[PDB]
């Protein structure tokens, strides 16, 4: 049964970096394109990126180039991003997208 | 043995295959179940027959 585990809290200081992880499984990891989200509170959602686990490429937002660094691993079934000397405004909310197979939006 | 004239067809329906000709993909969990079968040219396609 397909599932994406997230911990739902992380307290940090501005201008260090964070390392924001999210679990699969129920699925084959290595068969989907990987996307995250980021909705400024008293918005929408903001959509920085695409990754594939299966070669590793990669691809960011223009907005947020440079800001977070799109890299996972296979071994233990998780993606991460990484945002680089953050600020007050991206105090926000978080999640990994997965779409189905066909892959039109997001499903779980 | 002995041979009498009395002839009995038989037949099979078409007998179909089809899935991933490199490797099978298994279940992420479950470790012992496939998902799709390997199957290409190159399997000894042996048949096992059973007669009444």
């Amino acid at each position: 049964q397909v599932q994406l585990l997230q911990s739902g809290a992380e307290l940090v200081r501005p201008g260090s970096s964070v390392k924001i992880s999210c679990k699969a499984s129920g699925y084959v990891f290595t068969s989907y394109w990987m996307h995250w989200v980021k909705q400024r509170p008293g918005q929408g959602l903001e959509w920085i990126g695409q990754i594939y686990p299966g070669d590793g490429g990669t691809h960011y937002n223009g907005n947020f180039r440079d800001k977070a660094t799109l890299t996972a691993d296979k071994s233990s079934s998780t993606a991460y991003m990484h945002l680089s000397s953050l600020t007050s405004e991206d105090s926000a909310v978080y999640f990994c997208a997965r779409k189905i197979y066909d892959g039109y939006g997001f499903s779980y | 043995v002995s041979r009498t004239s009395i002839y009995y067809y038989a037949g099979s329906s078409r007998l179909l295959a089809v899935g991933n000709p490199y490797f099978s993909i298994k279940s992420p969990n479950n470790n012992k179940k496939v998902l799709v079968p390997k199957v290409s040219g190159l399997q000894y396609r042996v048949f096992r027959v059973r007669l009444p």
